[PDB]
RNA sequence: GAAAUUGUUGAAAGGGAAGGGCAUUUGAUCAGACA
RNA sequence: AGAACUGGCGAUGCGGGAUGAACCGAACGUAGAGUUAAGGUGCCGGAAUACACGCUCAUCAGACACCACAAAAGGUGUUAG
RNA sequence: GCCCUGAAAAUGGAUGGCGCUCAAGCGUGUUACCUAUACUCUACCGUCAGGGUUGAUAUGAUGCCCUGACGAGUAGGCAGGCGUGGAGGUCAGUGACGAAGCCUAGACCGUAAGGUCGGGUCGAACGGCCUCUAGUGCAGAUCUUGGUGGUAGUAGCAAAUA
RNA sequence: CGAAUUGCAAUGUCAUUUUGCGUGGGGAUAAAUCAUUUGUAUACGACUUAGA
């Protein structure tokens, strides 16, 4: 319903979110995945690193800049995944993936709007207690991302620069909840509770 | 000339069934010419390909020969041509022919509208 | 088929792009990595 | 999608007018016609059906 | 499937040598009465000399259960053919109807060894009446004294793509 | 004729106006006997962002 | 005050089709909120419009209106059908129409 | 005084072809006006 | 390489098997509405990230018969017997 | 029963791809759902068959009307038709107030072959109907003749002292 | 106080960038290319130089 939609991907599934937005996207929802870095990919990281090998391992041989272009930024790993579930060779595609930007940690635009979960892909729910699972900042990190001790200086900075805020914010909660509780015994709101309200 | 007894003409395939590869080719004209070759596609009718004329697509016997205005079209060149349609009026208009001289279509014209016959091409070498 | 002898590679793939620079002045692609404890000193220099 | 036991649009092998063009021929037909419709007689018939014969199948007495 | 239990009586064709042949009688487990009519012909067809065709069914009655609020351990004894060779086995089920410690146990069955209905023999389902005969583990350990439990992981279905908060594993 | 030519084009009598005034006064008579409901109808109807109208009543 | 509308948005999802073959004739809506073809059913006779732009002014507006009507169901998660006066263009794909609420039943 | 082929003007389109079928938008054009 | 029976292709498009002369379904006038076949319902892709009991974690898993490959011999790795 | 080892091949690569691990995998089961030129209903064309109608109206039955079923198709067979050059009749046919021809993302008719109209150009003969007749219909034949292009403003115009 | 006769429904328009023109209010006063030249360059372009 949302204008604009932007999504924690911490602690969701690689495919099973990228089906989620290559279908939203495509219906016509503006989509803002934040945070790719610390995406969850099942299956072991050594399992993982061999099968990102064997896609690096696909590059055209008689002029290796024509082929596969092996990103190595979760973003970008992200993207190819879900460039798979669309039909990017198309209008329908492009304009669908136009409708989408995806971001290491989380920007300034991004950082003071509210970020959503996408249920049917989280790993706590979906993936059962006890498997082994995988951080794409890790596996990035191995096959040659160069930017994770970066984000991780500016999201700690806007970890402290966001629970400030909410420190201030939970005083002002508590303020309004002990002035609204001063009229809740009031006729006019025990008219109110008749309705549910 | 009002002649509001037709109902709804509907036409099935209004596309004029153009030859296959007349676009590819200048000497392959447009005029439809049944493909009989043994390794085609237009014979055998694969998707996507152009559609081919049968029997089906053909017109109502109610709405056969009927130009939109609810009349079937006849030719004249004179008026002995014309007097012909003085009885059915409701349901023929009179075409002129391509050849005649803009000094007898005023008259066939004049005719005509004393007549109460439709002409379909009245501003014909008229200037 | 196999080569009949074999024998090492001519050339360098990694010395490739083997064009005209961009500009005459080469650029430093890379500095040393900076001691935050020594005097301010500069790094490089460039002469003719 | 059908089965079909027998041959389809199977025209019936005889003829059910002349070949020829006399127009009196043709007039007799009218009548005859005419006559095994609106007569239960089957004489009416078999000189129909014969009207139609070819000059082989119409031989001499 | 959603099983049934028949009751299927069946008897060779009379005759004037033997006007009044033997009964025969089986309690049949299937969907309906077709496929019960038809395994009670292939299981008197392994036994005595008659088909369908030399002979009749007389009865064919449903059998419900008596106590079905009850729950009980059907003890199972059943035969299956494998890719190479034919075994027997036990197995204890703790469900409170026959027909469904069958459903559940067809299904387990093709699990375990991969074995469909057209391979398995049910010879005998038994009520086991006291907990002492019980020698499977996996039901002995539900008939324990205080017998609690948790459910540790809880994952709460979603109507809607989109949520606003972190889902919790409480119960 | 789209410029108007007045011929009976916008007039409105006052004929009407009375059995507009004698059905109004003793329907607002069975309207104040119970209330928020002259507001009600003084109000327009429209659908919010979370309305289900295949899920909300009337 | 600060809402005026009378309608539910829905987005034209995409036509009618198998795989590898469409029917244009023949349009799928995605109404919001709906997530069956019960509840669903409500919708059915309901009136849609498609609004767009056009450059040419034509009987004093820019704006131009495409109109059709709910037909039936789509399977299991409160898709529906269309069928329009003209059928749709196929770069809506992913646009909003409105479901109004004009022929009811309440 | 045709066509192939070509020049100028005008309209339109164009990320490693073009052309074509079904459906519709937009632009042009024609329609009949039931006058 | 040579035969028997039926069916089909050749002479045959259509839905499915990504693709394919032969497989599955089903055989064709032009169109509308409805229902289905074989096959399928995460996204590409129209359709349940539907329900239920279980097995499996594979450092080249596995995944629509014809079909596009796999044996003997071993593993207290696990499950059940 | 599953999994692993056995099981090694040559451009980079294929459960179709992404990707999936209490599966989006395997075994089995229950409903719901998608959609083929198939099935059902309706309209329309055509063919085949059966039947009614010369009451006699437009004497025509070449037809008109009702009913039911059916429609794949190479080689090949038959039928009904379009078109072309000339011939016999006929419209007391068109026409220098402009015949024929040519151009026309301008219109109409027909399932189609094709016909018809408007406009522009042009300048002297040409058509419709009933029949006759044939040197009668082209995308091809390494077809014949004539003409023309991309290649392409390219290869190249450099032996013999200047 | 008025909102009626848009006559039983027909978007019954306010969004959002770009662009031109005019009104009036201030603000700012240049480089590149060719040609010539150089040879750290060079098949031609290009590169690198110099020139009131």
């Amino acid at each position: 319903s949302q204008p604009v939609v932007v999504i924690d991907a911490k602690d969701h599934l690689l495919g099973r979110l990228a089906s989620t937005i290559a279908k939203q996207v495509l219906n016509g929802q503006k989509i803002v995945v934040v945070r790719a870095e610390a995406l969850n990919i099942s299956g072991e990281f050594f399992r993982n690193k061999l099968k990102y090998h064997d896609f690096l391992r696909k590059a055209t041989a008689f002029n290796k800049t024509r082929g596969p272009f092996h990103f190595r930024a979760p973003s970008r790993i992200l993207y190819k995944a879900i460039r798979g579930m669309v039909s990017h060779k198309t209008a329908r595609g492009k304009a669908a993936l136009e409708r989408l930007k995806i971001f290491e940690g989380i920007p300034p635009p991004y950082d003071k709007k509210k970020r959503v979960v996408v249920p049917q892909a989280l790993r706590v729910l979906r993936l059962k207690p006890g498997r082994k699972y995988t951080t794409l900042g890790k596996l990035s990190t191995s096959v040659g991302w160069k930017y994770e001790d970066v984000v991780a200086k500016l999201e700690d900075k806007r970890k402290v620069r966001s629970a400030e805020y909410y420190a201030k914010k939970r005083a002002f909660t508590k303020k309004v909840s002990s002035a609204s509780a001063a009229a809740s015994e009031s006729d006019v709101a025990k008219q109110l509770a008749s309705f549910g309200y | 000339m009002a002649s509001l007894p037709h109902p709804k003409i509907v036409k099935k395939h209004t596309k004029k069934f153009k030859r296959h590869h007349s676009d590819r080719y200048h000497r392959v004209a447009e005029n439809w010419r049944k493909q009989k070759g043994i390794d085609s596609v237009v014979r055998r009718r694969f998707r996507g390909n152009i559609s081919q004329p049968k029997i089906g697509y053909g017109s109502n016997k109610k709405t056969k020969f009927l130009s939109p205005s609810g009349h079937k079209t006849f030719l004249v060149a004179n008026v002995k041509d014309l007097e012909t349609l003085t009885m059915h009026t409701k349901t023929y208009a009179a075409e002129i022919a391509h050849n005649i001289s803009a000094k007898n279509r005023v008259v066939i014209l004049a005719r005509a509208k004393a007549l109460g016959i439709k002409v379909t091409n009245p501003k014909g070498r008229l200037a | 088929s196999h080569r009949k002898y074999e024998a090492p590679r001519h050339g360098h793939l990694g010395f490739l792009p083997r064009k005209r620079a961009a500009s005459i002045r080469a650029r430093v692609k890379a500095f040393p990595k900076d001691d935050r404890s020594k005097p301010v000193a500069l790094t490089s220099f460039l002469g003719y | 999608g059908i089965d079909h036991t027998s041959k389809q649009h199977k025209r019936s092998g005889h003829r059910t007018a002349p070949k020829s063009d006399n127009v009196y021929l043709k007039l007799l037909v009218k009548l005859y016609t005419f006559l095994a419709r609106r007569t239960d007689a089957p004489f009416n018939k078999v000189v129909l059906k014969a009207l139609f014969l070819s000059k082989i199948n119409r031989p001499p007495v | 499937a959603h099983f049934k239990e028949y009751q299927v009586i069946g008897r060779r064709l009379p005759t004037e040598s033997v006007p009044e042949p033997k009964l025969f009688r089986m309690r049949i487990f299937a969907s309906n009465e077709v496929i019960a009519k038809s395994r009670y012909w292939y299981f008197l067809q392994k036994l005595h000399k008659v088909k369908k065709a030399s002979g009749e069914i007389v009865s064919i009655n449903q059998i419900n259960e008596a106590h079905p609020t009850k729950v009980k351990n059907f003890g199972v004894w059943v035969r299956y053919d494998s890719r190479s060779g034919t075994h027997n086995m036990y197995k204890e089920i703790r469900d409170v109807s026959r027909v469904a410690a069958v459903e559940t146990l067809y299904q387990d069955m093709a699990a375990r060894h991969r074995a469909r209905f057209r391979s398995i023999h049910i010879l005998k389902v038994a009520e086991i009446e006291k907990t002492a005969d019980v020698k499977r583990q996996y039901v002995k350990q539900f008939l324990t004294k205080d017998l609690k439990f948790p459910l540790p992981h809880r994952v709460q279905k979603s109507t809607k793509t989109f949520s606003y908060k972190r889902p919790s594993t409480f119960y | 004729a789209n410029l108007f030519p007045e011929q009976q084009n916008k007039e409105i009598k006052a004929e009407r106006v009375e059995d507009q005034k004698v059905v109004d006064k003793a329907l607002i008579a069975e309207i104040k006997k119970t209330p928020l409901l002259k507001q009600y109808l003084s109000a327009s109807f429209s659908l919010k962002n979370g309305d289900k109208p295949h899920m909300l009543k009337f | 005050a600060e809402s005026h509308r009378l309608y539910v948005k829905g987005k034209h999802l995409s036509y009618q089709r198998s795989k590898r073959v469409n029917n244009p004739n023949v349009s799928l809506i995605k109404i919001e909120g709906v997530a069956t073809p019960q509840d669903a059913q409500f919708y059915l006779g309901k009136r849609i419009a498609y609004v767009y732009r056009a450059s040419k002014e034509v009987r004093g507006s820019k704006i131009r209106v495409m109109w059709g009507k709910v037909t039936r169901t789509h399977g299991n998660s409160g898709v529906v059908r269309a069928t329009f006066r003209n059928n749709l263009p196929a770069k809506t794909f992913g646009a909003s129409v409105r479901i109004f609420l004009y022929p009811s039943n309440i």
